[PDB]
């Protein structure tokens, strides 16, 4: 953000990030292993605070 | 006595889960009767050995007032 031309970044994106491979190594993808919420409690006493 | 002036406590923690959250009987004739088999075993040699004591007098007791009335 600021004062910067999209088009110079492109090729300074060019440049310098083009080293990076495109694809994974073996392919195995991710996948997202969900959360669940739980209605619990924690309680933590100290009296000298 | 209200409850926060009761007593001075430090470094506890405790953990504790939802009423929703929780199977109604988790563990009831699996772990029930090892547990009351536990309880039996302690608090059985202190109570029931004085009420052998009342049973050999009640039936010495009326072996007596039955023959007091014959021959």
């Amino acid at each position: 953000a600021g004062g910067v031309e999209h088009r110079q970044l492109l090729d300074l994106a060019q440049k310098h990030f083009s080293s990076l491979s495109g694809t994974y190594v073996e392919d195995a993808v991710p996948a997202f292993t969900p959360c669940r919420f739980t209605g619990s409690e924690i309680r933590h006493r100290d009296d000298a605070l | 006595r209200e409850f926060g002036h009761l007593t001075r406590m430090r470094h506890v923690i405790t953990y504790s889960l939802s009423p929703f959250e929780q199977r109604a009987f988790p563990h009831y004739f699996t772990k029930g009767i090892p547990n009351v088999l536990r309880r039996t075993r302690a608090c059985i040699l202190r109570v029931a050995p004085p009420f052998v004591v009342f049973y050999l007098v009640y039936t010495w007791g009326t072996q007596e007032f039955e023959k007091s009335k014959r021959k």
